[PDB]
RNA sequence: CAGAUCUUGGUGGUAGUAGCAAAUAUUCAAACGAGAACUUUGAAGGCCGAAGUGGAGAAGGGUUCCAUGUGAACAGCAGUUGAACAUGGGUCAGUCGGUCCUGAGAGAUGGGCGAGCGCCGUUCCGAAGGGACGGGCGAUGGCCUCCGUUGCCCUCGGCCGAUCGAAAGGGAGUCGGGUUCAGAUCCCCGAAUCCGGAGUGGCGGAGAUGGGCGCCGCGAGGCGUCCAGUGCGGUAACGCGACCGAUCCCGGAGAAGCCGGCGGGAGCCCCGGGGAGAGUUCUCUUUUCUUUGUGAAGGGCAGGGCGCCCUGGAAUGGGUUCGCCCCGAGAGAGGGGCCCGUGCCUUGGAAAGCGUCGCGGUUCCGGCGGCGUCCGGUGAGCUCUCGCUGGCCCUUGAAAAUCCGGGGGAGAGGGUGUAAAUCUCGCGCCGGGCCGUACCCAUAUCCGCAGCAGGUCUCCAAGGUGAACAGCCUCUGGCAUGUUGGAACAAUGUAGGUAAGGGAAGUCGGCAAGCCGGAUCCGUAACUUCGGGAUAAGGAUUGGCUCUAAGGGCUGGGUCGGUCGUCGGCCGGCGCCUAGCAGCCGACUUAGAACUGGUGCGGACCAGGGGAAUCCGACUGUUUAAUUAAAACAAAGCAU
């Protein structure tokens, strides 16, 4: 008779608003919900840095941002990343596009000149 | 007791002229031989049954008892 | 050391005419901290924590753990912060003049030692204790005598 | 701060032992517990462990000090003289 | 289900009383009273909290039974001066103690030029 | 003798009366027996419901313990029973405690005082040490070799106080199975350990076995002379199996509080499978219930901890915790060292235990046999232990016995086959006196004049609902309702409940009981020492059953050819788990929606009545044990 009401109480019964005497801590405390979300936001975090999705810079601003729960669960996380991971790229292929071409007539700039020094 | 893990240690540790018993108990699928001295319970463990009847005989005097199984 | 605000200081000499390791508990002026070589003597220069004999140091200098009569190691101005200060020597008669704690100016006799510097552990009557229970146990590790 | 306008550390007391009280209190309770910097390493790590006694974190190096405070600001104008002394004893 | 008792005579959870259980052959949970895990030695320097590492940490008289290997380091002034020490005062002992012998060279030098 | 609230002894009326009412509860049958509301067995119904009406102890009792028997006396009725009465029986230790150590303290000689038994006093007005290594001599002993031994002296020694003081502090080493009517870490069987002795060395191994030179011999090797050897490995932390050593000196262990957080290990609980035995089968249930191991001491290895070492030098600062914290006084990153190792495997150990099924001994055996003691997973769960890290003090939170490591080198040892030494390395032999040891440990073995609702120190601590060791119900375990039963159902009580309408009109007074009472979601004033007031006040919701959404862990990367035994180690060649997808498990939770109920829904239990003012005391605290709990005392603060 105690399995048929546990079987009853994982799904959702017998545990309305009317079942409940204490207070909404002592159900499930708020220093464990907290906690056990730190060694997920945690855990994911360093599980990619060396997985090599995010560096060594990254994985701190997000140790400190977790930290103040500006991220509140694991997908939240998961595509976080994906948008600053994904801006920076687009940042960096505007930035290896600007100074190749910035440098490359620079130098042939260099090139240019120096054929005009031999050739008088 | 003493694990004992070859053979001429298990002389060297029965030819003693203190030696009391020797115990060789056939456990279900190894052997265990055991003899008491005045300190320890030299236990052998030897799993090869066609080993065994070498050395039961091979025991330094004709004292073969008393053996359980 | 329990029942004192004045914390103590395990100094460690040398005999001159055995062989062992000898300890004391000075009073321990302010400053002093460990691994530090304090001096003991009459040729000994002026610095904190350093007893000299109250005769061989100048006019003005602030002393603790000062002695009443030569060889009674210790006796004036020791309490949690307090120091004597000399005042004028005369070098006939072999006295001086130091005014303790409370302000009575004292004939005291020289040669008589003084460790320098106040005495660590001053400024102790300044919080306001504030619950009968805190002055209970201050009062339990001392002399039994509270409410 | 934001939790506590005008308490601080002396918010652990609540509504007793009045105003004044708790006010004198508040400029000790502060000086005590908050960690100086050890002057013979540098690092803040110089927290008192009993009454006029100073403990180091990593020179390990214990200091007697004030009783509240890493110096008595006459304890410091004591080590002034004493230096000043020094050179007159030997001109 | 748990029903057990101080097997000895004193029923009071002093110091000297402290237990573990286990679970014997017959299978019956009884208990047994543990021998206190005492600490391994500290430095003699003094200024340097942690413990000795190469000496077996054990009650004072059990030091009767061990072979001297398990209760020192090789190291001179082992099993003493800590293993930090042995990383720390013996170093800070030669560093310290052959300098300063050599100062005292240096000023029996420039005192007996003049 | 008539008296004195006369002394001692005795007997009435009261009176077959008051009374044998604190904590739910007993019933049916059977047995011995003269006799049965009460004793014993069986069946049923109940409670104590793991902060026990349970299983053990310390104080205390002193034979109450166990068995056989008795029906004088006591067990406020009774009794075939007893805690009673009469006979018998019972308490087994090197390892469990006492003894040993010091703690607050007590105490003697020295000294001082005192008419005096004696008193003050504990390093204090004291010639306070009776011991030791070696050395010189005399002198025995036994193989007067050699050493054990003895007296004188030389040397060396701090005298820092004799003794007593804890069955809870300190304090080496014993566990498992079985056994009786009562004892079992005490007895039997089986495995271990501490201490002490080892004296003529009881035995192995270690210090201990080299090099050059010259001879010869092809060499194997042996021939001889000098000089060495009181041990090796790692850059380092440190390791190895022992690896000389005194007077003296240094340090360590013994050896330190309370609270908060987190983590590891284990016992208990829980879930899912296999078995063995069981209750139910009116219908349903691959069924619910019990059971499903391995001690001490070694050996090996998981797992935790490190403020241990080495390489290298870091800001486009890092690493990192639930919180922290740390870093050129050397971060991350790689490699190593140590400690704990109560956990796993193994020796002990399957022989034993335990669950079942079956024989023999017709009988008293501690008998003989088949099978099994298997495979998994979760956790903020509880208890116990270990290890990190903080917080709190004007609190800083024990001594000594004992045991150990280090420094220093007075001494010993042999001259080339053997020594002196093993801070015993592995073995082997012998010894471990003395005293306590049953039982109760409490609504019956203790103190209250007793089998008294009082009082008296601790350990063990299941399932459900629930925040919870709350309250309530159940299992292991225990009991007969607490010094008696039967019949009725009057008053008065005592202890519980409800009552139409009004709601303090009662009374000195809302004295008593009565409403509010948990949790989620909204809302919150005057005042204020800005912390509080505050669960202020005041609202709404709460049941079931069916869903929805969200909150996590472990694993992953190619056809091709040959070799090696398209699957894999290898090669080469490709793939590039490329956006981060794919597969398997995993715990409880939180928010929302539909439907349904005589609108009942913290449905038993547990669980605050609020508001506006005045007087007094600041507060928390304490007191008139047995009429006064306060406005009295204390109290931080102030001041002499
Ligand atoms: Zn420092």
């Amino acid at each position: 008779r105690c399995r048929k009401n546990t079987l009853a109480r994982r799904k959702g019964r017998h545990m309305g608003i009317g079942k409940r005497k204490g207070t909404a801590n002592a159900r499930m405390p708020e220093k464990v919900t907290w906690m056990r979300r730190m060694r997920i936001l945690r855990r994911l975090l360093r599980r990619y840095r060396e997985s090599k999705k995010i560096d060594r810079h990254m994985y701190h601003s997000l140790y400190l941002k977790v930290k103040g729960n500006v991220f509140k669960n694991k997908r939240i996380l998961m595509e976080h990343i994906h948008k600053l991971k994904a801006d920076k790229a687009r940042k960096k292929l505007l930035a290896d596009q600007a100074e190749a071409r910035r440098s490359k007539t620079k130098e042939a700039r260099k090139r240019r000149e120096e054929r005009l020094q031999a050739k008088k | 007791p003493r694990k004992i893990e070859e053979i001429k240690d298990f002389l060297l540790t029965a030819r003693r002229k203190d030696a009391k018993s020797v115990n060789i108990k056939k456990n279900k699928d190894n052997v265990k031989f055991k003899v008491r001295c005045s300190r320890y319970l030299y236990t052998l463990v030897i799993t090869d049954k066609e080993k065994a009847e070498k050395l039961k005989q091979s025991l330094p005097p004709g004292l073969a008892v008393k053996e359980l199984k | 050391d329990p029942g004192r605000g004045a914390p103590l200081a395990k100094v460690v000499f040398r005999d001159p005419y055995r062989f062992k390791k000898r300890t004391e508990l000075f009073i321990a002026a302010e400053g002093i901290h460990t691994g530090q070589f304090v001096y003991c003597g009459k040729k000994a220069q002026l610095n904190i924590g350093n007893v000299l004999p109250v005769g061989t140091m100048p006019e003005g200098t602030i002393v603790c753990c000062l002695e009443e009569k030569p060889g009674d190691r210790g006796k004036l101005a020791r309490a949690s912060g307090n120091y004597a200060t000399v005042i004028s020597h005369n070098p006939e008669t072999k006295k001086t003049r130091v005014k303790l704690p409370s302000g009575s100016k004292k004939v005291i006799s020289s040669a008589n030692r003084a460790v320098v510097g106040v005495v660590a552990g001053g400024g102790r009557i300044d919080k306001p204790i504030l619950k009968a229970g805190r002055a209970y146990h201050k009062y339990k590790a001392k002399r039994n005598c509270w409410p | 701060a934001k939790r506590t306008k005008k308490v601080g550390i002396v918010g652990k007391y609540g509504t007793r032992y009045g105003a004044s009280l708790r006010k004198m209190v508040k400029k000790i309770e502060i000086s005590q517990h908050a960690k100086y910097t050890c002057s013979f390493c540098g690092k803040t790590k110089m927290k008192r462990r009993a009454v006029g006694i100073w403990h180091c974190g990593s020179c390990m190096k214990t200091v007697a000090g004030g009783a509240w405070t890493y110096n008595t600001t006459s304890a410091v104008t004591v080590k002034s003289a004493i230096r000043r002394l020094k050179e007159l004893k030997d001109q | 289900v748990q029903r057990l008792t101080y097997r000895r005579r004193l029923s009071y959870n002093t110091a000297s009383n402290k237990t573990r259980l286990s679970r014997t052959p017959g299978n019956r949970i009884v208990y047994l009273y543990t021998k206190k895990v005492g600490k391994a030695p500290k430095s003699a320097c003094g200024v340097c909290p942690g413990r000795l590492r190469g000496v077996r940490a054990v009650r004072p008289k059990v030091l009767m039974r061990l072979s001297k290997t398990k209760k020192h380091v090789s190291r001179a002034y082992g099993g003493s001066m800590c293993a930090k020490c042995v990383r720390d005062r013996i170093k800070r002992a030669f560093l310290i103690e052959e300098q300063k012998i050599v100062v005292k060279v240096l000023k029996a030098q420039a005192q007996s030029q003049k």
